[PDB]
RNA sequence: AUCGAGAGGA
């Protein structure tokens, strides 16, 4: 009698039904736009709705900075799919291959750092920080290190064989400032990028052959990630990543542009979304036309579902 | 329906303690997103999905 | 002219503040917490460099050569060790947004020479 | 034009670029880079217009004034042109990089958003992203100015 | 041993097909709700 | 959902060629070879067959409401 | 029918 399931059931139902994310009494204080009715006009509309993002900046805001397509949105957010009206530049759609981290516990990473030459902040001499490197795990400074290069190599090696460090874990080394950042929390956007050797792709004909018969030897994308040829790179890790657009950019040329590539894109077309991949030859169109089609495909009429009867 | 195990121990005086574990106490019904690991459509083949009048191509997530 | 750094007390490990004994007029640095005091030698209390005429080589660190992002060249050899490879970039800092002068860092390990043509 | 821009970049890196009066060195550097690129775009558009024949429907609808323009013909045939955000080139969204596919401190036309190809040829993916930025800026201006104009 | 340019156009799309056959398209929502209903509720209760 | 009876542009019958087209496809024929075999000379009818998806088969998986 | 919210079109 003391307990009441009514609060839990009714509150969850009310939030999911109205969209006001908060208490029922604070209806005006609650934020709207969450829990919208699923668009079932067409399958593309349904998928785009299921892969939709938004930013709580507000439609009344006249500042153009939040709505501007940032350079950072590459491979994470479709550069064409956005509402034409007031929500332009605020409501966004996920890129096709974009995956966002579900979160993990950084305890194994902290234990491994303790096992390594990482020195605890309470034990370090105060004068050992100027020339050493600082290590941050999930935002909290946990210690200093004296071989950041070797530590980063070892951490990447662990991440590439499904060891204590999982694939989704971010690992950014900024060099100008000696900080080393390791991220594990949820909400981090990332995409799979092919790892590149000295100058060569790590993916090989053996991997492609085993993927060809994907229905026989159960060699799947999980095995691809485990073998260490594809890595999930988040946004902050992309700053230190040198990306080859295609393997054609690794071939030696008469003039050397980069010659130190560390990653390669699987395919450039993955930057598009769901309603933008329907466009044939989008590189021969003007961008507002691509955006108009991305908005207009959700209005296209077809078989929205097989069990419409 | 979500059930929670509750352990109530009465402490009054003179080491008069006794723990009564109210196993599987109902706390509320949590809405389940379709195609999740706790939906009845998880892992079901397309034939079974069609048997239950559900579209195999339906992605869920709602 | 040069710059002036702060001084610490040998008793409480607090900063020494400028002070002066009128009897001898000798630049003293007296800690204002305790009675400890010291005799200065720089004879300078405060400088304010507006032209910020400082060398960016001091701020440049030698561990940046291990960045797989910055460009590399073989046409500017290191003067200290003769190594052909070098990594170059701009000042990329405030009060140095202009002056696109290239700052070169030797790639070879244990040298880390930073210079500018 | 690419060779000329490389020459400006080398001159800037060798401290051989004396700033024009009333402008900063990066200001002078950019202004002349954009001048070179704009001259190249105008010249290639003029070449496309000359190449156009009397039976061309683009030219027909342009000379009639019904639709299109010289800039539309030029972007369709010769060169789309420089993509500009807030009146300047594509900003360094990353750490001194417009996209992670370039090197740090690269003020070349391709890095800063000079779409080298035409619409008929098709844009490379970096150019596609930069053109998407430009179109987004146009949409932002269109969707923002209306309330102030109505007031 | 190495992917030749005339085979890369097929190899890359085989890789992408493997990705979309394993992961899906609603994987972010599926995994987020699984995370919630698996550890987040227990974390709250404890 | 189902194969249209006629080509939209010219009105030639294409509703009796879907099963034969599928049989030719299973008989290792190229799509264009099958279209030529079925006498689809015009590219309108070639489109009408080549771009057709057959959702009636998927709809037939669900059980009928009335037995 | 009222309020509020969301999605949209020009
Ligand atoms: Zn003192
Ligand atoms: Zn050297
Ligand atoms: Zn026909």
């Amino acid at each position: 009698l003391a307990i009441k399931t009514r609060i839990i059931s009714d509150g969850l139902k009310y939030s999911l039904a109205t969209g006001n994310w908060g208490d029922q009494k604070k209806a005006h204080q609650a934020r709207a736009g969450v829990s919208q009715v699923l668009n079932r006009l067409t399958f593309a509309s349904t998928l785009s709705h299921l892969r939709r993002l938004n930013s709580p900046i507000g439609r009344d805001g006249k500042l153009a900075k939040p709505r501007q397509l940032h350079n950072t949105l590459w491979g994470m957010v479709c550069p064409a799919e956005t509402p034409e009206g007031h929500a332009v530049g605020l409501v966004k759609n996920l890129a096709l291959m974009a995956y966002i981290s579900v979160g993990s516990q950084p305890s194994p990473i902290l234990e491994f750092l303790e096992e390594w030459s990482m020195e605890n902040l309470e034990e370090i001499s105060p004068a050992a920080i100027a020339d050493a490197t600082k290590i941050f795990v999930n935002g909290c400074w946990v210690g200093i290190h004296k071989d950041p290069e070797q530590l980063m190599n070892t951490l990447r090696k662990l991440r590439r064989q499904m060891d204590i460090i999982v694939s989704e874990v971010s690992m950014i080394r900024d060099i100008r400032e000696r900080e080393i950042r390791i991220y594990t929390d949820a909400g981090r956007i990332c995409r799979p990028l092919l790892i590149v050797e000295k100058q060569k792709l790590l993916l090989k004909k053996r991997h492609i052959d085993q993927l060809k018969e994907r229905e026989y030897n159960n060699y799947s994308w999980q095995d691809l990630v485990a073998s260490g040829v594809v890595e999930y790179i988040d946004t902050l890790e992309e700053e230190t990543v040198m990306l080859a657009m295609t393997p054609d950019d690794l071939q030696e040329k008469e003039v050397a542009y980069c010659s130190t590539y560390t990653h390669c894109e699987i395919h450039p077309s993955m930057i598009l979304g769901v309603c933008a991949s329907i466009i044939p030859f989008p590189d021969h169109n003007q961008s507002p036309r691509n955006t108009y089609q991305s908005a207009m495909g959700k209005q296209a009429m077809g078989v929205y579902i097989t069990n419409f009867h | 329906p979500l059930y929670v195990d509750i352990t109530k121990t009465v402490i009054k005086e003179g080491e008069e303690q006794l723990q009564t574990q109210h196993q599987k106490t109902f706390i509320g019904k949590i809405p389940i997103m379709l195609r999740s690991t706790y939906c009845l459509l998880n892992g079901l083949t397309d034939r079974d999905l069609c048997e239950l009048n559900e579209c195999p191509l339906d992605p869920g997530g709602y | 002219p040069g710059f002036v750094g702060i001084r610490f007390c040998q008793e409480c490990n607090n900063m020494l503040y400028p002070k002066e004994d009128k009897e001898n007029r000798i630049l003293l640095y007296a800690c204002r917490n305790c009675d400890y005091q010291q005799e200065a030698d720089n004879s300078c209390i405060y400088v304010n460099k507006i032209t910020h005429e400082v060398d960016e080589l001091t701020q440049i660190i030698a561990d940046v050569s291990q960045d797989p992002t910055l460009p590399r060249t073989e046409d500017h050899p290191c003067q200290k060790c003769g190594h052909k490879e070098a990594v170059f970039f701009q000042s990329h800092s405030a009060r140095a947004e202009d002056a696109m002068r290239l700052y070169y860092v030797c790639t070879a390990p244990h040298c880390g020479h930073r210079w500018t043509e | 034009a690419k060779q000329d821009v490389i020459e400006v970049i080398e001159k800037a890196h060798n401290n051989e670029l004396e700033p024009t009066p009333g402008n900063t060195l990066r200001q002078t550097f950019e202004n002349q880079v954009n001048r070179i690129l704009n001259d190249a775009r105008d010249k290639t558009g003029s070449s496309a217009q000359k190449s156009l024949s009397e039976y061309n429907n683009f030219k027909s609808m342009v000379v009639s004034g019904a639709k299109g323009s010289k800039i539309n013909i030029s972007q369709v045939i010769a060169v789309v042109g420089q993509q500009n955000v807030e009146g300047k080139r594509i900003p360094f969204g990353f750490k001194h990089r417009t996209l992670p596919h370039f090197i740090k401190d690269d003020y070349g036309p391709e890095s800063r958003g000079f779409v080298e190809n035409s619409y008929l040829a098709g844009l490379t993916p970096t150019e596609f992203f930069f053109h998407a930025m430009g179109g987004r800026e146009g949409l932002i201006d269109t969707a923002v100015k209306t309330a102030e104009t109505g007031y | 041993d190495e992917i030749t340019p005339d085979l890369w156009q097929e190899a890359c799309w085989i890789v992408i097909s493997s990705y979309f056959d394993e992961k899906g398209l609603v994987r972010q929502q599926l995994d987020s709700f699984d995370e919630f209903i698996q550890m987040s509720v227990q974390r709250i209760v404890e | 959902m189902i194969i249209p009876v006629r080509c939209f542009t010219c009105g030639k019958i294409v509703g009796n060629k879907w099963e034969a087209y599928l049989g030719l496809l299973q008989a290792e024929y190229t799509e264009g070879d099958a279209l030529d075999a079925l006498g689809l000379k015009r590219y309108c009818c070639r489109r009408m067959l080549l771009a057709h998806v057959d959702l009636i088969e998927k709809l037939l998986n669900y059980a009928p409401l009335e037995k």
